[PDB]
């Protein structure tokens, strides 16, 4: 009913909220990452898709 | 500029007013004063100052750290792993604005090489190009390209604006004279033919879904249009095009130039070509 | 009889071949920008004290470099004409974004400009703008 | 090592590195854990977990490795398929 | 004074001589003697009937080809 | 042109037609609930991940069954 209200007479779209939590916490990242495994480089990675630059 | 109206007034340049840029050279230092003398940088009595220390590596006798650590195959078969250079949709586009490759004509590794658009290291187990999905968004160019391999995305983008795109092989031997042909002809040998894939890339060069040249050509009009739903536009017709000649040329699968057959030489120097008229020769390269 | 008959109707392809030695001018588009993003020098040339001129390739020559793995810097090169006008333009250009005055080098001899960070993307943009 | 040849006068890569490690364009290398498959039975699960991986070297580990390898070793290589495609670049790091 | 005149690359075919001793091996095979015709046409005079496989070698090259 | 005993004529003889690969294939418009793309209306926005959003009027749209 609420989706009503909105829309019949308060007459606007209705807005949706989404709970968000904050981002998770790594320590600032190495040149050498010395004894860590190799996952250390995907936690500091923002995109999944290759890229190739000037080729 | 203004520059050049100073040299009028400055006396002439010979030999004996040359000078190099500052800073262009640095001073090397002698061991003869007392600053780098005497015992000359080296230090006190001892092994190292002598000239005889241990090796690189050398722990002073406990097990080195590079000998302690097993071994595993990160390396095994590396210098036979097969090599192909990305070719990504950015830079083709960018290359057919510029003019440096002709997209009236057919598209391939030779047209490519030509252009400085890629550079091919055989030697260095180099076997062809692949296309790269990068910068489909943009690409707005009608062309008929072969390429070593192509992915599903850059296969879309291509036929989407109505071109042809093919996935073609080349051996070792026949790669080197691809990209380099002038150099060939200028030996004076017959033309060699080319071989099949061998027996692991069969299967990648007889499916349809991946463009292969020795692929059922009745299966193409399935494929195209399953990618044509999938990635929502609809499959353009190419007959109607007036360019479809251009557009559905083939080279035969052991050839390598569109117009020349096995077995040819090539006499550059007074602009002919020679055709054997053997019964056995013709029917080797035929095979 | 000889084993061998020829013919001179199939050397257009050998033609094809040829490679060139020289770089082509770039063609003629209908409409500009071209897709890749390419855009050719605006007629007539501006009037400003200083030209930039185009590398061989017809892009404008500005490049990111680095040094001491860590000193990153932008560098303009083919200038002609009065190298401090540029200098100063440049500075009133990029001062509000930075909220201070860049820091640069002249260098007189090779007809180049060096500013502290990376500018590149503006500066292309910014450059085109005055149509060189 | 040999830092000139007799028959070529180059330096000569040392093969025991290259039987060991693995190189990263950008700079870094890879190893496994001394032991990991040694004497399992007497090993806690959570040991046995860490051995199994992969894992970086230190500064003056990979310092000390680059002077054992020719330039051959450290090129770019385009292999079709590869596993590591993603590893031999950085992302977001200031340094 | 006046110059000399400048260096130049000899033109034309080269056919080494057979007997001499001190030829180089290299110019003698018959790679050699095919690059001349590439080079230089028919000035060379190089039979183009040689420059395909003789019928003996013919045999090892498709033999060779059936084994691998 | 040249042609050898790999050529695709003689591998594949059935389908030996010029066009057969090209041609449009027929029918098809029942097939895997073939979605119109006229009725839809597609729009690009930049948002990194650069998002599409796809809108239809749904009572209107009749390509799908009314049940
Ligand atoms: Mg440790
Ligand atoms: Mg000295
Ligand atoms: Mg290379």
């Amino acid at each position: 009913s609420v989706t009503h209200t909105f829309h019949q007479l308060l007459d606007m779209r209705e807005p949706v909220f989404e709970f968000v939590r904050p981002p998770p916490y790594h320590p600032k990242q190495k040149r050498f990452p010395h004894e860590q495994p190799l996952r250390y480089l995907d936690r500091y990675r923002d995109s999944h898709e290759p890229t190739y630059g000037i080729y | 500029g203004t520059s050049l109206d100073l040299l009028r007034s400055l006396p002439r340049v010979s030999l004996a007013n040359l000078k190099p840029s500052p800073n262009s050279r640095k001073r090397e230092r002698r061991p003869r004063d007392r600053r780098r003398g005497r015992k000359c940088g080296r230090g006190h009595k001892g092994e190292r100052q002598r000239g005889t220390r241990p090796r690189l590596g050398f722990e002073g006798g406990q097990t080195p750290f590079y000998i302690r650590i097993p071994k595993y195959g990160f390396n095994e078969g590396h210098s036979f792993r097969h090599q192909y250079q990305p070719l990504s949709l950015r830079r083709l586009q960018y290359l057919i604005d510029l003019g440096r490759v002709d997209p009236t004509q057919p598209i391939d590794l030779t047209q490519l090489v030509n252009g400085r658009g890629v550079t091919i290291q055989p030697l260095k187990r180099d076997y062809g190009v692949q296309l790269v999905e990068e910068g489909a968004d943009t690409f707005q160019a009608k062309i008929n390209i072969e390429v070593q391999l192509a992915s599903e995305l850059a296969i879309a983008a291509i036929e989407k604006n109505g071109g042809v795109v093919t996935t073609a092989f080349y051996d070792p031997r026949s790669l080197e004279i691809l990209c380099k042909p002038i150099p060939f002809f200028l030996r004076g040998q017959p033309i060699p033919k080319r071989m099949l894939p061998p027996e692991s890339l069969v299967p990648y060069y007889t499916d349809a879904k991946n463009r292969g040249y020795l692929a059922d050509p009745a299966k193409f009009p399935e494929a195209r249009l399953e990618l044509a739903m999938k990635f929502g536009y609809v499959l353009p017709d190419i007959t109607k095009d007036e360019l479809f000649r251009m557009l559905s040329a083939r080279k035969d699968p052991r050839q390598i130039f569109f117009g020349l057959a096995p077995g040819w030489v090539v006499n550059m120097a007074d602009k002919k070509i020679l055709k054997p008229t053997d019964e056995n020769l013709l029917k080797y390269y035929s095979s | 009889n000889p084993g061998f008959v020829e013919s001179v109707d199939e050397y257009q392809f050998v033609e094809r071949l040829l490679p060139p030695t020289k770089i082509p001018e770039p063609p003629k588009h209908k409409h500009y920008p071209t897709p890749s993003g390419w855009q050719p020098p605006r007629d007539p040339l501006p009037s400003l004290p200083y030209f930039v001129r185009r590398s061989r390739m017809h892009n404008i020559p500005v490049y990111k470099e680095i040094t001491h793995g860590n000193r990153q810097m932008t560098l303009i090169r083919k200038v002609e004409g009065d190298i401090w006008a540029l200098q100063k333009d440049v500075e009133e250009f990029l001062s509000p974004l930075l909220g201070k005055t860049p820091i640069t080098q002249v260098n007189e001899v090779t007809g180049t400009l060096r500013i502290k960070g990376y500018f590149d993307e503006q500066l292309k943009a910014w450059l085109l703008e005055k149509g060189f | 090592l040999t830092y000139c040849s007799t028959r070529k006068g180059k330096r000569k890569t040392v093969k025991s590195v290259v039987h060991r490690f693995l190189r990263l364009h950008s700079g870094l290398w890879l190893r496994r854990k001394a032991g990991y498959k040694k004497k399992l039975w007497k090993k806690s699960t959570a040991r046995k977990k860490r051995l199994r991986e992969f894992v970086f070297c230190s500064k003056t580990q990979s310092k000390l490795l680059d002077k054992m390898t020719t330039s051959f070793w450290k090129r770019r290589n385009w292999y079709a398929g590869d596993p590591y495609q993603m590893y031999h670049d950085r992302t977001n790091l200031r340094v | 004074y006046r110059a000399p005149p400048p260096p130049r690359r000899r033109p034309g075919p080269h056919s080494p001589d057979p007997e001499n001793l001190l030829t180089p091996r290299w110019q003698l095979t018959p790679r050699y003697v095919a690059k001349q015709f590439g080079r230089h046409g028919a000035i060379s005079g190089v039979p183009p009937a040689s420059l395909w496989p003789t019928p003996e070698q013919l045999r090892e090259l498709e033999a060779e080809e059936q084994e691998w | 042109t040249f042609q050898s005993i790999y050529s695709l004529d003689k591998l594949y003889p059935e389908s030996k037609g010029a066009d057969t690969a090209w041609k449009v294939p027929e029918h098809a418009k029942q097939a895997s609930s073939y979605i119109p793309l006229d009725r839809l209306s597609i729009s690009y926005c930049r948002s990194v991940n650069s998002k599409a959003e796809v809108r239809f009027h749904l009572a209107s749209a009749d390509w799908i069954e009314e049940p």
